[PDB]
């Protein structure tokens, strides 16, 4: 689990200022909450320039990411992070991602939530 | 609004369901040694 | 008052086995002994699961297993496991671990082969704690001194006059440093039910008649000062010093203990215990007793079951659905005790090993108090908490790996996770105030409505398949939801190691929480329980369950967007005792300003902000203005 | 050396003599005391005697713990007589209302027509001024303190009266005022001592003695400056040798002059009673302390004529030369300045609650130190052997100095101290109350264990050490060694803590020094069961993963033998008698840590591995067995006949010790048999290689001695471990069944030589079991030069160790099933198979006649 993952992490980590910082977390597990929370990555893009021809916004970012993995745009971070992470997720998840840059039928971008109005919030 | 996704997380793999049942709650760790 | 509590099992008897199991060398060819509180924590978990009523709930997800449960319930072949079935197992477990001390290489040389006279005083005390526990194993309860307000004493002794009872002020009651005992020191005693009842009626006859001189929290204060004077009239220079009272490990028995007679050793164990422990035990008896004599709403709380289909039968569906709740109640959830900040955290939920062993013995104290006072339903309802105390390990492991959308159990503990953040999550100088955790909010009562409609749909669908839905089922919820008053109210009794929790204005919490819930439940009895058919019973289930999955989905949403730097959440989770006490008076006083209402509009915000209208984002009940002055 | 056993006829005059020393200590009780009814009387002829020169009398030296109770109860009675008779002189000058002659008329406790002042004085302005006047005199004596002097002034007029009533009640009647809480208290507990004042709630009486009579007169907070002053200079051994030279004992070693060391300790008993000149009534009460102290003369708890002579030596050793286990200057340097408040408060509680249990212990050592003197007086001629071997295989470096002569002996240094530890375990049929401290004439032959007595005081320390933390200090007791070593210094030194001051304990400290050090630093049985699991369970070895744990034994044992040195100085080091007797008493406590039951430490099977190799390590001067034997064999023979490289020499000695239940006395016989054989196989045979062995050279193993045989029987066991691990990982439970578990052993009985291509051979075995069996024999029987009747005898004579017993059959499966014992499905599946595999061993089982 996530509890085991931080315990598996504790062998790998090599700084005592980190190991003490990880020790107090693992030691206080039964008394205190521990949750793993991801950071957001924001996909910056020109909306009207990119999403003009694509059918969906879900379809649109796929046609954006395939431009960047094959390739300076400020989404250069994300396609590094994908190839880094899919290197760690060794056999099944690297192949379908490498297959993703070929097949246009594929959508990597998929909705995690049921979408309602408005789609975008336009910042006054 | 929630959309039920396929459970494939680190805590949420099918492998992790069986692994946490493989080790029982050891009396050694609950003693804090 | 002195004869009321007889301390059966001495500390330094039981302290040797749980705190000091490393010092005990095992008998030969046999592994190292684990501490006795862990073995009584871990065999308590394995007892429920081997006991047949616990077997069905741990396998409730398999449909072919649980139909064997429902068929026994309708045919009344079901009972929850009484703790009279537990104590017989406990007598064997303690006599093992006592004999696994007596078959040690070093005790057997001194104790077995030679005559017992004038042996080392532990080795006699390690014997007499068995011989007392064997004779009275059903009455013994076990307790742990977790919270201590210890003074400072200069360590060259002062002549103590015999008549001098030092604990006569509230300045002699107060503690400079506060010492938590997290590794646990467990001892035992016996409650004489009659002689206690002949005491606490006479104290209630003093308070009720002479209200001229007492208020609620003044009389509660001054009984505890008697319970420090009786604690001091047992203290002598022969047993212990000044310093050895404050330090538990410095306690021993009289140096002439081994030479005394069997009738004289047993009176010495009672005297040697209650020099240090007469306050905490006898006040724990008095706190539950004195509050429920005051509040007029206990009779209305126990005739809820007892008229139509009482739980004393213990085979009815009324007795099933209550225990079916409490086993998934998981008394105070292992998820939520990691959630609660340290001021509102119970002292008993801080033991490093042996939580369920203390809890299952703690709540059976509260059962005997209600069995004194003829509240035989609440005498039974405290047992269920003590009987379902085994799943404290289970409530932790549910949220880790068990399937979220699969288990109704998991969706229950995820909503109750958010119920301790209910007025907290609306924050999107902390302008919000901390909500009262001693109060149980609207989500907690709705979450127990889920497990009732989860189980009673699983019961009814097997009744129409195998085999007056209006007036019976109405008397079932009138039973069931007024149990949830009591499981929410008896949290206040768990904070019995300190007096300063109870001194607040909401001392009779049992009345003012009852009226808040009775206003809530009548407003639920009128509307949703107006029309009841079989079709509606399934209809109210998945209408709730989808909302419970909706309410359960909030914690995955809100927690990812949180920031550590809130000016209030640094302040709520403080551990400085001068800050720990400013909050425990605050949530008790500011308890009932909160309401039992759940709003659907809590997270829809107004996008436009008029500066005068900036309050409409906030949406708490009690919103005091907090203004930054520089 | 077991006193009860009547087996040995050479020692029966020696055993009978030792009892009549113990019976003779009744004669010292008879000569002063008379027993009339149930009350003990002084004899009528001894009414006039002062009893101040008891230290000159022999009954003090023969009853040390009793004579020390006496001169507490006399030194208190002298000093409180000086104070209370100081009052009417001082009442005149510093009180105006009541003068001292009025004080004498008020409280003379001779019967006229209790001594409550206020009902008799009946004058309130006098009373509050009199209580003011006494408080002035008590604060007069406590001038040297600020904190105690503060605590005296806070006392009421009523609370100072109870000091004055009880001080006068003591001097008139000789015993205290225990009237409060009286169910607990016996007869001796009333009797005056520094403990029994404190338990009696007379703390003001302690305040007087703390300031003006005894040292460290400052309070506890200033005591950190005190003990740093009582640090002394280090003493050179050439200073030490000037004292030991004048006497030589029976063991032909230097000894302290015993008439000097006795004369050193008696100065503290002389200065108690130097200038006291008794009245008529004073002798009547000095008899009362003499009856209360020497009521408890007993045949069991006496000091005999040897232990008497030694107990004064170590007091003179510790006070002058600083000769405890831990050096006394080391303890005070180990304390931090803030922590001296904690260390004293442990020694207050530890000595209060255990002064009865300690004074039982210090007598109970005195029986066993008497028998250690009996050990040296055993005739050692017939069990000696005249011839000697050039490397000491059987002599122990830390044995007796008598036994350390370089000759082989039939009874080594072990079996004596193994027999002394056997003295506790031979038991009479009927139970005895040895612990009863009253007067008994009977001589109880059962003796309680000196270790299990002293372990129960370890249990009381390690409780009272855990005041300082709420964590239980389970493994971490080794770092809180200072909280014990300061309590030890208060016992064997002068007990400077007057609230818990008792008699000095030497024998209790030299045991509780070693018992605490064994049960904290180097104990292994009570550490957590996963970690160091192998040393807790004596078993054969099949993989040598465990050698990193073996170096913790050498780390622990060399820490122990550094602890057991009485003198820490090694510049000009020289053994003495008193150090030797404690070193032998040091070896006793190590043995009683190990032995359970009448069987010896080396030969028992219940006792762990770790204790068997610890006890063997302490005798060898902190060398391990595996260090001792490898150093011996490599110089005594050329092992490269047997192909054993000198790196792996220590593994083989480890490998063969593991066979015979981890027995050092067994393998020492094996190794020297190997050394005797290694010299003779070298002349008459061509060398072999046991790490790389051919099939054709298997007959070389048949002629090999018992070490190299089983060291090659390991190599089959190691190989079968690495098949059965690799077969499971290959079959991954797809093809893994019971039938593989049979066939792994079926390769294991057949295969006799380590192979390079192991998995290749096993696939050849599954195809043809019988034809592969012929392939082993046809190679050996053809290629060995011996006849095939002879060669078949050499094969059948040798048996590999894993076959002969069920446990040695077992652990090959237990090696794999522990190496794959993570998951519940992984582990209980391996619990499933082993029931089926037990059916295999019945088929193999044969009997050799």
């Amino acid at each position: 689990s996530q509890m085991t993952a931080i315990k598996n992490l504790y062998s790998t980590v090599e700084d005592e200022q980190r190991k003490q910082l990880l020790k107090v977390i693992i030691e206080n597990e039964s008394t205190n909450d521990i949750s793993v929370q991801c950071p957001t990555y924001n996909i910056k893009l020109h909306y009207t320039k990119e999403c003009a021809n694509s059918n969906n916004i879900l379809k649109c970012i796929d046609e954006f990411l395939r431009k960047t993995c094959e390739k300076k745009h400020p989404s250069a971070d994300l396609c590094e992070h994908l190839q880094f992470l899919f290197e760690s997720l060794k056999n099944p998840y690297l192949d379908n991602f490498k297959k993703f840059m070929t097949n246009s039928d594929f959508t990597l971008i998929k909705p995690q939530s049921v979408w309602n109005v408005p789609i975008f919030d336009i910042y006054k | 609004v929630q959309l039920e996704t396929s459970n494939d997380g680190i805590g949420y793999r099918k492998q992790d369901v069986l692994y946490e049942t493989d080790k029982p709650q050891t009396m050694d760790e609950a003693s804090y040694e | 008052m002195k004869k009321s509590l007889t301390f059966l099992v001495h500390v330094n008897s039981f302290l040797q086995l749980d705190f000091f199991h490393q010092l005990n060398e095992p008998p030969l060819g046999l592994p190292r002994s684990y501490p006795l509180s862990l073995v009584l924590e871990h065999k308590f978990k394995e007892w429920m699961n081997s006991s047949p009523a616990g077997f069905y709930f741990s396998n409730y997800q398999n449909p072919y297993i649980r139909k064997d449960l429902h068929d026994k319930v309708l045919s009344q072949k079901f009972e929850p496991p009484k703790m009279n079935q537990w104590n017989k197992v406990l007598k064997s477990l303690i006599e093992c671990a006592y004999d696994m001390y007596f078959e040690q290489r070093h005790v057997k040389n001194l104790y077995k082969y030679h005559n017992i006279y004038n042996i080392n005083n532990k080795l006699m005390l390690m014997r007499d704690s068995i011989d007392l526990y064997k004779n009275n194993f059903d009455d013994v309860l076990f307790f742990a001194d977790i919270f201590n307000m210890r003074k400072y004493m200069t360590a060259t002794p002062v002549y103590k006059k015999v008549k001098d009872r030092v604990y006569h002020t509230l300045h002699s009651i107060t503690g400079n440093s506060v010492n938590f005992y997290k590794y646990g020191i467990i001892y035992g005693f016996k409650v004489n039910k009659e002689i206690l009842k002949e005491v606490v009626d006479e104290l209630y006859s003093i308070y009720n008649f002479n209200t001229d001189i007492f208020t609620d929290t003044s009389f509660l204060q001054t009984v505890y000062l008697l319970f420090r004077r009786i604690e001091e009239t047992y203290r002598t220079q022969r047993r212990d010093d000044k310093i050895s009272v404050n330090n538990v490990f410095f306690m021993n028995v009289a140096n002439n203990y081994s030479k005394l007679n069997k009738e004289e050793r047993e009176i010495e164990i009672h005297n040697s215990m209650a020099s240090r422990y007469y306050a905490k035990t006898m006040f724990a008896a008095f706190q539950m007793l004195f509050s429920t004599m005051l509040s007029n709403n206990v009779d209305n709380l126990d005739k809820a079951y007892g008229l139509s289909e009482n739980i004393q039968v213990a085979t009815s569906t009324s007795a099933f659905l209550t225990f079916a709740y409490v086993y998934n109640g998981s008394i105070m959830d292992s998820v939520t005790n990691s959630l609660l900040p340290p001021y509102a955290k119970k002292p008993i939920t801080q033991l490093k090993y042996g939580k369920t062993f203390v809890f299952s013995n703690y709540f059976m104290l509260a059962s005997k108090m209600y069995d004194m006072l003829n509240y035989k339903n609440l005498s039974l309802l405290c047992e269920y908490q003590a009987v379902a105390s085994a799943n404290f390990y289970s409530a932790k492991k549910v949220g880790q790996f068990l399937g979220r959308k699969f288990l109704p159990i998991t969706t229950y503990f995820l909503v109750m996770r958010i119920s301790w953040t209910h007025a907290f999550t609306t924050g999107q100088s902390g302008y919000k105030s901390p909500e009262s955790f001693f109060f149980t909010h609207g989500l907690a009562a709705e979450a127990s409505k889920y497990l009732f409609f989860y189980f009673f749909t699983n019961l009814y669908l097997d009744a129409y398949k195998s085999f007056f839905n209006r007036n019976f089922f109405m008397e079932l919820v009138n039973g069931f939801m007024y149990a949830f008053c009591f499981f929410a109210i008896s949290q206040m009794y768990a904070y019995f190691e300190n007096i300063n929790f109870y001194i607040t204005s909401n001392f009779r919490f049992l009345d003012r929480y009852y009226g808040v819930f009775n206003k809530y439940f009548i407003n639920y009895a009128i509307i949703k329980l107006k029309e009841i058919t079989s079709d509606l019973l399934i209809k109210y289930e998945r209408e709730a369950y989808l909302s419970m999955k909706k309410y359960g989905y909030l914690g995955e949403v809100i927690a990812a967007r949180l920031s550590p730097k809130d000016k209030i959440m640094n302040y709520v989770h403080e551990t400085n005792e001068d800050i720990m006490s400013n909050l425990r008076r605050y949530d008790m006083e500011n308890a009932f300003k909160n309401k039992m209402s759940t709003y659907v509009d809590d997270f829809a915000f107004f996008d436009d902000c008029g500066k005068n209208e900036q309050f409409l984002n906030e949406r708490c009940d009690y919103c005091p203005v907090i203004e930054e002055v520089e | 050396l077991v006193l009860t056993s009547q087996s040995n006829e050479n020692l029966l005059p020696n055993k009978e003599k030792l009892f009549e020393q113990i019976v003779d200590q009744i004669k010292y009780f008879d000569e002063y005391f008379f027993a009339s009814g149930g009350k003990i009387k002084v004899k009528k002829g001894y009414l006039k005697y002062n009893f101040l020169d008891i230290y000159k009398q022999p009954v003090c030296s023969a009853y040390l713990h009793l004579c020390s109770r006496y001169y507490e109860s006399v030194s208190i009675y002298i000093r409180l007589k000086k104070v209370f008779n100081g009052i009417p002189a001082f009442l005149d000058k510093n009180c105006r209302k009541v003068k001292g002659e009025e004080f004498k008329k008020l409280m003379d406790m001779e019967l006229k027509h209790y001594i409550d002042i206020k009902k008799e004085l009946n004058d309130e302005k006098a009373y509050k001024q009199l209580m003011s006047a006494i408080r002035k005199y008590v604060t007069t004596l406590t001038k040297a303190d600020s904190d105690i002097t503060y605590f005296v002034k806070q006392l009421d007029d009523e609370e100072i009266e109870r000091f004055l009533i009880d001080l006068n009640f003591f001097l008139y009647n000789g015993f205290l005022r225990i009237t409060e809480d009286k169910h607990l208290i016996n007869a001796d507990d009333v009797s005056p001592s520094y403990i029994n004042l404190y338990r009696s709630n007379n703390i003001v009486a302690l305040y007087i003695l703390k300031t003006q009579y005894e040292e460290n007169k400052l309070s506890e907070y200033r005591a950190h400056k005190f003990y740093r002053r009582k640090r002394v200079s280090n003493i050179t051994n050439d200073m030490i040798k000037k004292d030991f030279t004048q006497t030589n004992a029976l063991t032909n070693l230097p000894n302290l002059d015993n008439k000097k060391t006795t004369e050193y300790y008696l100065k503290e008993y002389e200065n108690f009673v130097e200038n006291f000149q008794p009245d008529l009534h004073d002798i009547m009460k000095l008899q009362l302390f003499f009856t209360m102290a020497f009521k408890d003369c007993n045949v069991n708890q006496n000091f005999t004529e040897t232990s008497k002579k030694l107990w004064f030596d170590l007091l003179y050793a510790y006070d002058k030369f600083g000769w405890f286990y831990i050096h006394p200057n080391e303890v005070i340097n180990s304390i931090n300045k803030t922590d001296f408040v904690r260390h004293v408060l442990v020694s207050r509680n530890f000595l209060l609650k255990n002064n009865d249990q300690l004074t039982f212990l210090e007598t109970q050592v005195a029986k066993i130190v008497e028998i250690i003197n009996l050990s040296l007086e055993v005739d050692k001629s017939p069990d000696s052997l005249d011839f000697s071997i050039p490397m000491n295989f059987f002599n122990h470096k830390n044995g007796y100095h008598v036994m350390n002569d370089d000759k082989l002996k039939l009874l080594t240094s072990y079996e004596y101290i193994d027999s002394i530890a056997n003295n506790y375990f031979f038991l009479s049929e009927y139970k005895n109350d040895v612990f009863r401290t009253g007067n008994n004439f009977k001589l109880y032959f059962n003796l309680p264990n000196i270790y299990s007595l002293a372990y129960q005081l370890f249990n009381e320390l390690a409780i009272n050490i855990n005041v300082i933390t709420n964590v239980p200090l389970k493994k971490y007791l080794k770092y809180n060694a200072s909280y014990a070593y300061f309590t030890l210094m208060n016992m064997i030194g002068k007990n400077h803590d007057i609230y818990s001051k008792g008699s000095r304990f030497v024998y209790a400290s030299y045991i509780l020094g070693l018992v605490f050090f064994i049960e904290s630093h180097i104990d292994i049985a009570r550490l957590k069961p996963k970690d160091f699991f192998f040393m807790k369970q004596s078993l054969p070895i099949i993989d040598h993963v465990y050698h990193k744990d073996l170096k913790t034994l050498k780390k622990n044992c060399t820490l122990l033998t550094d602890f057991m040195k009485i003198n820490k100085n090694s510049q000009n080091y020289s053994l003495t008698h008193t150090e030797e007797m404690i070193k032998i008493l040091g070896l006793l406590t190590v043995t009683l840590w190990a032995k359970e039951g009448k069987k010896s430490v080396y030969y028992d099977d219940d006792v762990s591995l770790y204790r068997k190799l610890m006890v063997s390590c302490v005798f060898n001067g902190g060398e391990t067995i595996q260090e001792k034997l490898a150093n011996n064999i490599e110089k005594s023979c050329d092992i490269s006949q047997y192909g054993i490289k000198s790196k792996n020499l220590k593994d083989m000695i480890d490998i063969n010790l593991s066979i015979h239940k981890w027995n050092p006395a067994e393998i020492e016989k094996l190794a020297y048999s190997f050394v005797l054989s290694c010299k003779m196989q070298k002349l008459m045979y061509k060398p072999m290689n046991v790490e790389k062995l051919p099939l054709e050279d298997y007959y070389k193993l048949s002629l090999a001695p018992d070490m190299v045989k089983t060291y090659h029987c390991y190599k089959l066991g190691k190989q079968a471990a690495e098949l059965l691990e690799s077969i499971i990982l290959k079959k991954k439970f797809v093809r893994f069944r019971v039938t593989d578990a049979i066939d792994v052993y079926d390769f294991f009985y057949i295969k006799k030589v380590l192979s390079s291509r192991i998995k290749k051979e096993y696939n050849e075995f599954l195809q043809d079991k019988r034809a592969f069996e012929k392939k082993e024999l046809e190679t050996i029987l053809n290629n060995s030069p011996f006849s095939e009747e002879q060669t078949m005898k050499l094969i059948n004579s040798y048996e590999c160790h894993w076959f002969t017993s069920y446990e040695n059959f077992r652990i090959l499966w237990m090696h794999a099933s522990s190496n794959l014992g993570t998951g519940t499905y992984l582990k209980n599946f391996f619990s499933e198979l082993w029931q089926n595999i037990r059916f295999l061993f019945k088929s193999k089982l044969k009997i050799r006649d």
